[PDB]
């Protein structure tokens, strides 16, 4: 997830599947 | 030249394959130990350069 | 983490942050 989202030209909205934090909870 | 801006170095070992340039510079500042983060960020400059 | 600190030699000390344990408490 290094950098922010306004420094890339070409970008798209799709959502991170984050498989990790439910496995925390 | 056509064929290693639009397909990088997939058409020396095979059937060439289109990949968006910046995509490719990404993929060979990997090979030389810089992050793909760095050009995204700087291809502004990068190009300018 | 690779065993016990005294082997290395020219080691350094400090914390070493890890994101796991927040969520979990
Ligand atoms: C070209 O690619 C950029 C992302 O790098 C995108 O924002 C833009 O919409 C595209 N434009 C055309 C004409 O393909």
């Amino acid at each position: 997830v290094s950098g922010n989202c306004d420094v890339v030209i070409g970008i798209v909205n799709n959502t991170v599947y984050d498989p990790l934090q439910p496995e925390l909870d | 030249l056509a064929g290693t801006i639009t397909s990088g170095w997939t058409f020396g070992a095979g059937a060439a394959l289109q990949i968006p340039f910046a995509m490719q510079m990404a993929y060979r500042f990997n090979g030389i130990g810089v992050t793909q983060n760095v050009l995204y960020e700087n291809q502004k400059l990068i190009a300018n350069q």
